[PDB]
């Protein structure tokens, strides 16, 4: 709450690599976790460069992705608050739309429940792919915009008539870990592949 | 020549050491937080940063001729381009005129190929005006009207 | 309102961002002022149509009763060879405003004709005529109006802001400046200065007291 120039925490910002920015606004918000995604900010990044390409390589490009999408819907936050979301485009809107999926979904872990307690890496790198190969797709179907139909139209489509997929998005929280790491990669694949198959009818049908 | 790098107490210059420094030197290059929250490696702040004596530094002997009026040219052009964005933004892009989309997808294009380096990639200065001069093509030549004329269609022609 | 730096950042942060959205309405709203512009010229054009098209929409009729006297009346009542009364509007987003383009009759979709009468060609020059001028008349009305409810609110809110966020906020900031400093820097460093005198006359004291003894 207070100022963060305080000295002590000028101080130790010098020194320290990595600063987990509490908000009091996401407290008051009750979201948990609390963690501001903006403020907040990780030196090390560069050093496990190795480790995380022997884990997942694709995991870096994603987790870029998915900080551009939190850095655009903050900053045009504003504007919206501003103009309206009158003049939001099928983009803005599939990028909305993407960072209320991770707000929710994914900077969100209650703890207080066996599925939320711990999230090994495993589980947080499917999320986080689910999420971003989402928006990819969207992307992708509203860049497409033809045959008399698409772009915002494109957008709303695959709003309703893939909705069942958005909304198990939200549940893929909700997957034990307890289960097991090869069940949990067996799942999130299948649902990998179902949103493959996703925009790819969407595609066959052209709108 | 001397290149310090001074930390901003509080994320602006409002703080007594980078206002005194300020007063003291000549120039000032900016690391834009945006810019490494948007993960572009060089976080420079092109519209912040500026030096005095630009002037002087580029020359025919050293530097190319152009490199002076391709600077400016870049410099208004991006503003344009985010100007432009807000436009898009404010408008939902239809209003907008095919110079606009333009500007939007030069600065689109600047952001993702001139601002973002390797941090072991190394460009020279010739190299750079090159990849500055590549990312103008995609303007017209009655566009680039901070370009002085005879030196456009000595480049431009590509 | 605090003086502490907190504060003073907060209010900063505040003036930035509204004159940030100041300048992206004031774009819009001098768009939005173009546009309108532009359907009021339509507008002056249809409206300068308008009566030379009941004048030429006179001459059928005279033709019909020159020809075929007084009209089949009641529910028939002649005097038509097209421009059966189907219209086909929409309203489209324009400069973020949604706009209603009402084609009417003569422009608008399922229009039918039934051959000619003995002035129904004259009809269909006249007053056929009519109903595609009246067509336009209609989308650039609605159209006009909804701009220009848009272009004064747009300028109400760029105005509002302009005279009272900006010119409140930048007192405050004034404020929240002299007092932090005015208040927060001259007592400490009077506190300082008097604790360094406190040091100093004890020091002088104990060498008072030394020379004593």
């Amino acid at each position: 709450g207070g100022d963060f120039s305080d000295p002590v925490t000028s101080a130790t910002l010098s020194i320290v690599q990595v600063f987990w920015g509490l908000d009091k606004k996401l407290a008051q918000r009750k979201h948990f976790p609390s963690v501001n995604w903006l403020i907040s900010y990780s030196k090390y990044s560069t050093a496990l460069e190795s480790f995380y390409e022997q884990f997942d390589p694709d995991f870096i490009n994603i987790r870029t992705k998915a900080r551009e999408v939190l850095q655009r819907e903050d900053d045009l936050n504003e504007i919206v608050q501003l103009v309206g979301k009158d003049a939001l485009a099928e983009g803005d809107k599939i990028t909305l739309e993407t960072a209320k999926l991770l707000r929710e979904d994914y900077l969100a872990q209650n703890a207080f429940t066996p599925y939320d307690k711990f999230c090994p890496f495993y589980k947080s790198v499917w999320m986080m792919r689910n999420i971003i190969h989402f928006y990819n797709l969207a992307n992708q179907a509203v860049e497409k915009g033809a045959g008399m139909d698409g772009q915002k139209i494109t957008y709303t489509l695959i709003k309703h008539r893939l909705g069942d997929l958005f909304y198990r998005l939200v549940s893929q929280k909700f997957e034990d870990p307890a289960e097991g790491e090869p069940a949990l990669v067996a799942k999130f694949k299948k649902l990998h592949e179902d949103l493959t198959a996703g925009f790819r009818a969407l595609e066959d049908e052209t709108r | 020549t001397q290149i310090p790098i001074l930390t901003m107490p509080n994320d602006d210059i409002t703080h007594p050491t980078p206002d005194l420094t300020g007063y003291i030197t000549e120039g000032q290059i900016y690391i834009d937080r945006q810019l490494q929250n948007r993960q572009i490696y060089p976080p420079i702040n092109v519209l912040p940063s500026l030096s005095r004596l630009m002037k002087s530094a580029i020359g025919e002997g050293m530097t190319r001729r152009d490199h002076s009026d391709v600077s400016n040219q870049l410099y208004a052009n991006y503003a344009i381009g985010k100007d432009v964005q807000a436009m898009k933004a404010v408008v939902g892009e239809e209003a907008l005129s095919s110079e606009d989309l333009l500007y939007l997808e030069f600065l689109d294009k600047f952001e993702r190929k001139f601002v973002a380096q390797g941090a072991y990639d190394s460009r020279n200065i010739f190299q750079s005006l090159d990849l500055a001069w590549t990312l103008l093509r995609i303007f017209p030549r009655e566009l680039l009207h901070r370009i002085p004329g005879k030196t456009l269609d000595q480049y431009y022609s590509r | 309102v605090v003086p502490t730096v907190t504060m003073l950042g907060v209010m900063k942060s505040r003036l930035v961002g509204a004159t940030r959205g100041h300048a992206l309405l004031k774009k819009k709203s001098d768009a939005l002022t173009v546009q309108f512009r532009q359907i009021l010229k339509n507008i002056v054009t249809t409206k300068e149509s308008m009566g030379e098209v009941m004048k030429d929409s006179s001459f059928a009729l005279i033709e019909a009763k020159y020809v075929a006297g007084e009209n089949i009346k009641h529910i028939v009542l002649e005097n038509v060879q097209n421009a059966s009364i189907k219209v086909r509007s929409r309203q489209e987003n324009i400069a973020g405003v949604k706009i209603p383009k009402f084609e009417y009759f003569t422009d608008g979709e399922t229009k039918n004709d039934l051959t000619g009468l003995a002035r129904g060609g004259q009809q269909v020059q006249q007053c056929r005529a009519a109903y595609v001028k009246a067509i336009e008349l209609l989308v650039e009305l609605a159209s006009l109006q909804t701009s220009f409810l848009t272009l004064d609110e747009a300028i109400k809110t760029t105005n509002r802001r302009v005279n009272a966020l900006e010119n409140v906020v930048k007192p405050r900031l004034e404020n929240t400046i002299t007092y932090i400093k005015g208040e927060l820097d001259e007592l400490e460093r009077e506190d300082f200065f008097r604790l360094k005198k406190i040091q100093g006359y004890k020091k002088r004291e104990i060498e008072r007291q030394l020379a004593s003894s």
